[PDB]
C-alpha cells in the first residue's frame, strides 16, 4: 500500500504520531503493522491508526 | 455517527 485516504480526523497525541483530517491522503511507508501504518503528510512522519484510511487502489 | 477507537498505543511497537 503506498497511499491512502483519511476516514476520520486523526489526533496525534504522542511525539511519533501523525495526525490528519477526513479526507486528506497519506504516503504509506508501512503498513504491515495491523494495528498502526507508519506515513507521511505535510513532508511530517507518523504513526496513525490502520483503521483510520482506506488505502487507495 | 462516531468515529472508531484508536488501538491501543502498545501497538505502534513491532509485532503489533
Amino acid at each position: 500500500v503506498r497511499w491512502a485516504r483519511a476516514l476520520y480526523d486523526f489526533e496525534a497525541l504522542e511525539e511519533d504520531e501523525l495526525g490528519f483530517r477526513s479526507g486528506e491522503v497519506v504516503e504509506v511507508l508501512d503498513s504491515s503493522n495491523p494495528s498502526w501504518w507508519t506515513g507521511r503528510l505535510h513532508n511530517k512522519l507518523g504513526l496513525f491508526p490502520a483503521n483510520y484510511v482506506a488505502p487507495m487502489m | 455517527g462516531q468515529p472508531p477507537l484508536v488501538p491501543p498505543r502498545k501497538e505502534k511497537m513491532r509485532g503489533k
